[PDB]
RNA sequence: AAUUGUUGAAAGGGAAGGGCAUUUGAUCAGACA
RNA sequence: AACUGGCGAUGCGGGAUGAACCGAACGUAGAGUUAAGGUGCCGGAAUACACGCUCAUCAGACACCACAAAAGGUGUUAGUU
RNA sequence: CCCUGAAAAUGGAUGGCGCUCAAGCGUGUUACCUAUACUCUACCGUCAGGGUUGAUAUGAUGCCCUGACGAGUAGGCAGGCGUGGAGGUCAGUGACGAAGCCUAGACCGUAAGGUCGGGUCGAACGGCCUCUAGUGCAGAUCUUGGUGGUAGUAGCAAAUAU
RNA sequence: UUUGCUCCACACAAUAUAGAUGGAUACGAAUAAGGCGUCCUUGUGGCGUCGCUGAACCAUAGCAGGCUAGCAACGGUGCACUUGGCGGAAAGGCCUUGGGUGCUUGCUGGCGAAUUGCAAUGUCAUUUUGCGUGGGGAUAAAUCAUUUGUAUACGACUUAGA
């Protein structure tokens, strides 16, 4: 109608990280309303998208996806990680991303 | 080391698991009953559960059917270890010396 | 959750402000703090007009203006206590800064919006009851800042525009919640209240 | 039409570049190990560029094989192109840089008559 | 050290020749599980008698489980520490609701007060104490006193999100 | 070391930096208080030297 | 070759250059059949 | 000087920083589990839980380690005769 | 536990911000984070243990199974890469363009290095088995030559005057 | 200097983007106390009620939301217009009058949807600039050189010149 949105907002928040040397090939991810990691394994398994914009078109539009999913849960609370076909940018921190609701369970 | 007793559940979960033999060294895999036959067949022991046996209770032969077994290769406990200092005794609050009963819990977690 | 999250600092103890607020900004939430006057800090106003004044003292030897700046305004102190929490050198950082804005007052656009509270903040909440502590006001107007007569007419004007605004509100509100009342018992109503509603 | 191989896994396609092959001129970006008794390089800082070892030889399977499947082999006349007859699903020909114009011509044609699969098969092409 | 269990533990002087059954001595050790608590029967008991476990052996090591696990009680409790400069006994009251969920807050309180750690206590002795009165110590007896009630002001609401909307109420 | 003999330092730093002004017209950072009973009028005045 | 002029593209808030990784721009091989 | 372990000749993780400390010693990678050390924010990780203690008009805050003493206090704390 | 005792020179350091029912001190309980370590797999190389001359196709220092291991200065050894000349050979490349030089184009090698396109060029040159040494450069206040920043700068002001 | 500048209108084009994708949803103050309703003697007032989280409130069905019929209402909301008024802290936004108009899922209907082939963001934001079209509106100056000396190493400053 007003909405039309068939995924949880996201944010891509760090990569995968010591104190001192990070790692992109995991990517860290805040689910809205998820809380727990008890909250978080019902996102295990889902797919995410990292949309975004281009100015050159390309098949056809002049919008992009980097299509991922979630992996496991991290830490006490409700965040996870996730890989990527490619790895998320690093500019992308504290860029919103779609977690979607498939593979479904229900 | 950390050590104590094991229990039979933990010497069977061990070699069906992670045991290996000592065959002209080569560490080989038990995963068949005439690898062990070939070479504790000596000795009686015909079986890896015959192996367990001969372990579990310190028979005739525990030195070869002992030392048949090739050194376990457990990982990092999965629970993690309990203490937060892990080199101090078991007594004091550490993970080495002789914790007994719970060297299982430990090595079920390593497994 | 919100484009934009507008902070009613009266009542929140800087470091655990400036700690939530650097967080929420590097997550990628432009966060907006008001009333920054008004905002707390544990211990007496003494030891912290003498750290203030500790912090005064440390300056560029050669030349003392490219050594530290000192900003009096209770806003500033509190961007600072905010800057020393992000890794504001960086490309990054510079990034989650621009999504912040420190004010004294609550001036236009955000005395219309509704600003919120953060409990993990919230003294009244935090520090034990018979605690002293400074307010961040009384602070920046002992060590230069100037304008800390001005806010509070302004304010003291603004607090009274709202309660009108409220007095309007309460007074409607009451003729929908009667109006609420007409429509209960009613078939549509009663169904509701089974689904939970 | 290449034979049949695993995936090929590069393991490390970035060239090892010489130290500060980058920093003066004279210093080509040739490998060379550090052989000073300082240098981070070779003390493996961590930071540093990383160096050439045996760890990053290529599967015994893939190696030698261009992005086809064909290990070329290098050819200066028909004579050489043929010894690729009875082979075409393994070994490509690259022509020989020196070839003429005239005498690749003669070596593409019989490839294509035999077969055979060539790299290079472009240069001095009369277009 | 630890969340505790009570241990009866039994031992005696390895059996020779010439003194078969030798006399047996029982402790009840404060420990967490049973391999701590036999070492503690040790660690005592070469401070009274000619033993150590070289030369002894546990007859029987068996937790005991407290009586009434739902009647608050009064504990007068009895301890000697090392201090920074000295060793001392003292003696403190812990009402609670078995002996060894005490002996757990008394581990707490020397080591808060006190800052004596588990190496350097031992259990004298933990005592409920029957008629009400021969408790001494204050901080006890305030709580038995005929009908007693008490507020518990300021009341502080753990907030579940970041931001909160409100403006939080200390009422109770 | 320590200077030898004390003495007091060149110039005042209250009329720092040396630099040449903004423009020839000096300016006001400051006026009278304001007493708001008195008749009105200026508070300043302009002339040559 | 160092070094230089022009032209073209690009970056530059107290050096420059490097590692892992990816965005974007440019360029390219192979592989379908 | 003695014994061992090291550094030198050695990178990796912790100790902000650091030849020698803690952990752990290195072929190229993937998944997992951890060590020492950590988890307000910088910074991955509980503004977690529970009992106490401390309010400093120069508080305090983790081994090696980057120092403080005798002597005092009717601050408060719990104990002793 | 806190206070007093407790005095130094640029301004500054529990690593920083900051923290006070702590984000402080003692102690307890869990959960959680992440090393080139541990476990499993893959690939490389090393070492070892075995199998396999039976012709009628291609490697016997070969082929095939299997296990374990992999830090490194001085230093040893090994197996390779590149140059000038020399014996053999591929009846090798070339004025329908050899060598050389250029090339944020291509491919092979872990690497020394190797191969190709295109441009520029003009007379020679290479693979493979052997032979040989005036055989590999970043450094030696190295040798000879060339070139920068410096910098359109220092400066071009004695001797009277045009 | 080749018909330029500017505000409103649409069109094509380019170029962006620290990261839309139902709604940032307005008292103030206290916290060993308060919000709301109600009553009065209008108080530091009587009485009632609530909290214990926004897990809320509002919105939300319709080709991404097409084409149409009607009923019950006289309510709601979008738009462009107009009435009166408020807001200077950064007001640049808020409240109000009155018609016109679109929609209304408040209720009852007629019609459409496939083949995008079992997923591939399946494109619906808002930045800034550029080029022509015609609906309003507007017709400067600063610099060089010359010049003063309240100025000055040079730039700069300060004057003066139809
Ligand atoms: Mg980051
Ligand atoms: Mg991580
Ligand atoms: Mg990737
Ligand atoms: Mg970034
Ligand atoms: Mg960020
Ligand atoms: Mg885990
Ligand atoms: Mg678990
Ligand atoms: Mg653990
Ligand atoms: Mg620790
Ligand atoms: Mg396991
Ligand atoms: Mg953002
Ligand atoms: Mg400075
Ligand atoms: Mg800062
Ligand atoms: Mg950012
Ligand atoms: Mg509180
Ligand atoms: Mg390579
Ligand atoms: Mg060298
Ligand atoms: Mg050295
Ligand atoms: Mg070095
Ligand atoms: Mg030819
Ligand atoms: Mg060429
Ligand atoms: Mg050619
Ligand atoms: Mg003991
Ligand atoms: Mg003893
Ligand atoms: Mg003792
Ligand atoms: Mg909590
Ligand atoms: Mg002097
Ligand atoms: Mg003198
Ligand atoms: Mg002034
Ligand atoms: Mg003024
Ligand atoms: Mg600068
Ligand atoms: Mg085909
Ligand atoms: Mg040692
Ligand atoms: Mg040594
Ligand atoms: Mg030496
Ligand atoms: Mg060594
Ligand atoms: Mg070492
Ligand atoms: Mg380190
Ligand atoms: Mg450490
Ligand atoms: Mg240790
Ligand atoms: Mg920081
Ligand atoms: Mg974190
Ligand atoms: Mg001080
Ligand atoms: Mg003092
Ligand atoms: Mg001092
Ligand atoms: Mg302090
Ligand atoms: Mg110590
Ligand atoms: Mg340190
Ligand atoms: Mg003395
Ligand atoms: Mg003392
Ligand atoms: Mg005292
Ligand atoms: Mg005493
Ligand atoms: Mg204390
Ligand atoms: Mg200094
Ligand atoms: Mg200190
Ligand atoms: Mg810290
Ligand atoms: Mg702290
Ligand atoms: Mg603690
Ligand atoms: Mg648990
Ligand atoms: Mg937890
Ligand atoms: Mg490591
Ligand atoms: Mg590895
Ligand atoms: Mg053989
Ligand atoms: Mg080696
Ligand atoms: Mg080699
Ligand atoms: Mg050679
Ligand atoms: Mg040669
Ligand atoms: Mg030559
Ligand atoms: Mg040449
Ligand atoms: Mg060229
Ligand atoms: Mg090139
Ligand atoms: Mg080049
Ligand atoms: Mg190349
Ligand atoms: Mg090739
Ligand atoms: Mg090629
Ligand atoms: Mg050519
Ligand atoms: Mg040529
Ligand atoms: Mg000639
Ligand atoms: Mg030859
Ligand atoms: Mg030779
Ligand atoms: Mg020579
Ligand atoms: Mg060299
Ligand atoms: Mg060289
Ligand atoms: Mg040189
Ligand atoms: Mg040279
Ligand atoms: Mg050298
Ligand atoms: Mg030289
Ligand atoms: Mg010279
Ligand atoms: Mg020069
Ligand atoms: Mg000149
Ligand atoms: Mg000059
Ligand atoms: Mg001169
Ligand atoms: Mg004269
Ligand atoms: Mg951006
Ligand atoms: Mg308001
Ligand atoms: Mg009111
Ligand atoms: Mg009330
Ligand atoms: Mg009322
Ligand atoms: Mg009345
Ligand atoms: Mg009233
Ligand atoms: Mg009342
Ligand atoms: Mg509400
Ligand atoms: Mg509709
Ligand atoms: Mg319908
Ligand atoms: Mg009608
Ligand atoms: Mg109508
Ligand atoms: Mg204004
Ligand atoms: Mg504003
Ligand atoms: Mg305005
Ligand atoms: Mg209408
Ligand atoms: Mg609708
Ligand atoms: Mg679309
Ligand atoms: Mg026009
Ligand atoms: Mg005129």
């Amino acid at each position: 109608a007003e909405s039309h949105r068939l995924y949880v907002k996201g944010k891509h928040l760090s990569y995968q990280r010591s104190k001192r040397v990070n790692n992109p090939n995991v990517s860290l991810i805040k689910i809205e309303g998820v809380a727990t990691p008890q909250d978080a394994q019902f996102y295990l398994g889902k797919r995410i998208a990292y949309v975004y914009r281009a100015s050159k078109e390309v098949r056809g539009s002049k919008i992009r996806v980097m299509w991922g999913k979630v992996t496991r849960t991290h830490g006490n609370s409700g965040v996870v990680r996730a890989t990527f076909r490619n790895n998320l940018p690093a500019k992308t921190f504290g860029a919103s991303v779609r977690i979607f609701l498939y593979p479904s369970n229900i | 080391v950390a050590y104590g007793y094991p229990s039979y559940s933990t010497i069977r979960q061990l070699v069906y698991k992670r045991g290996f033999g000592k065959i002209n060294k080569q560490r080989v895999p038990l995963s068949d009953n005439a690898i062990i036959e070939a070479n504790l067949g000596k000795y009686g022991i015909l079986s890896i559960d015959d192996l367990i046996h001969e372990i579990i209770t310190v028979g005739p032969h525990f030195k070869q059917a002992n030392n048949f077994l090739w050194p376990f290769k457990l990982s990092n406990p999965s629970g993690g270890w309990g203490v937060p200092r892990k080199f101090k005794h078991f007594i004091q609050g550490g993970s080495f010396g002789n914790r007994e009963e719970f060297i299982n819990k430990l090595v079920k977690s390593m497994n | 959750v919100e484009p934009v999250v507008v902070i009613d600092g009266k009542g929140h103890l800087v470091g655990r402000l400036a700690s939530v607020v650097a967080k929420q900004l590097l997550n990628g939430q432009k966060i907006v703090v008001v009333r920054a006057e008004e905002l707390n800090i544990s211990g007496e106003f003494f030891r912290n007009k003498l750290k203030y004044h500790d912090f005064l003292r440390k300056a560029t030897a050669f030349n003392k203006t490219r050594g530290p700046f000192h900003f009096r305004a209770p806003s500033r102190i509190f961007y600072k206590a905010l800057r020393g929490m992000v890794s504001h050198k960086t490309a990054r950082g510079k990034a989650a800064l621009e999504r912040l804005k420190v004010f004294e007052g609550i001036p236009p656009p955000y005395d219309k919006k509704k600003r919120v509270v953060v409990p993990q903040a919230l003294r009244v909440l935090r520090l034990k009851p018979g605690r002293k502590y400074t307010t961040l006001g009384k602070l920046s107007t002992s060590v230069g800042w100037k304008y800390e007569d001005v806010v509070a007419k302004l304010e003291a004007k603004r607090k009274v525009s709202s309660a009108e605004y409220y007095a309007k509100k309460r007074a409607f509100t009451k003729k929908v919640a009667s109006a609420n009342a007409t429509a209960a018992e009613s078939d549509v109503a009663k169904q509701l209240a089974a689904l939970g509603y | 039409a290449s034979l049949p191989h695993p995936k090929i896994v590069k393991k490390h396609t970035k060239k090892f570049k010489r130290h500060h092959s980058d920093r003066y001129h004279r210093v080509a970006e040739n490998w060379r190990k550090q052989k000073g008794i300082d240098s981070v390089v070779r003390r493996r800082f961590r930071g540093n560029i990383s160096q050439p070892k045996i760890g990053y030889g290529s599967n015994k399977k893939t190696k030698f094989l261009s992005p086809s499947g064909h290990k070329t082999f290098l050819v200066a006349n028909v004579k050489d192109l043929e010894t690729l007859t009875m082979h075409t699903k393994t070994y490509a020909a690259e022509i020989a840089h020196n070839i003429s114009a005239k005498n690749r011509v003669v070596i593409l044609a019989r490839a294509k008559a035999l077969g055979i699969k060539v790299t290079n098969p472009k240069g001095r092409l009369a277009l | 050290m630890a969340h505790f269990k009570e241990y009866q533990v039994i031992g005696r002087r390895l059996p020779t020749e010439s003194v078969p059954e030798p006399k047996l001595f029982r402790m009840r050790i404060f420990a967490s599980n049973e391999v701590i608590a036999k070492s503690r029967y040790w660690y005592f008991l070469q401070k009274l008698h000619k033993v150590k476990k070289a030369s002894g052996e546990i007859v029987s090591i068996n937790q005991i489980n407290e009586a009434h696990p739902t009647k608050v009680k009064n504990f007068g409790v009895w301890v000697r520490y090392d201090s920074r400069s000295g060793t001392h006994n003292m003696y403190k009251e812990i009402r609670d609701v078995s002996r060894v969920a005490a002996v757990e807050t008394l581990y707490q309180d020397m080591a808060a007060r006190h800052r004596a750690r588990f190496r350097s206590i031992h259990i004298l002795k933990v005592a409920e104490i029957e008629k009400t009165a021969d408790v001494k110590r204050q901080y006890v007896k305030q709580f038995l006193t005929k009908d007693l009630k008490f507020p518990l002001p300021h009341r502080v609401q753990k907030s579940t999100k970041t931001f909160s909307y409100k403006r939080p109420s200390t009422f109770y | 070391s320590h200077r030898k003999y004390e003495a007091p330092r060149h110039g005042h730093l209250g009329f720092l930096p040396r630099k040449r002004a903004a423009s020839i017209r000096a300016r006001v950072k400051a006026f009278p208080k304001d007493d708001r009973s008195k008749p009105v009028a200026l508070t300043s005045f302009l002339g040559y030297k």
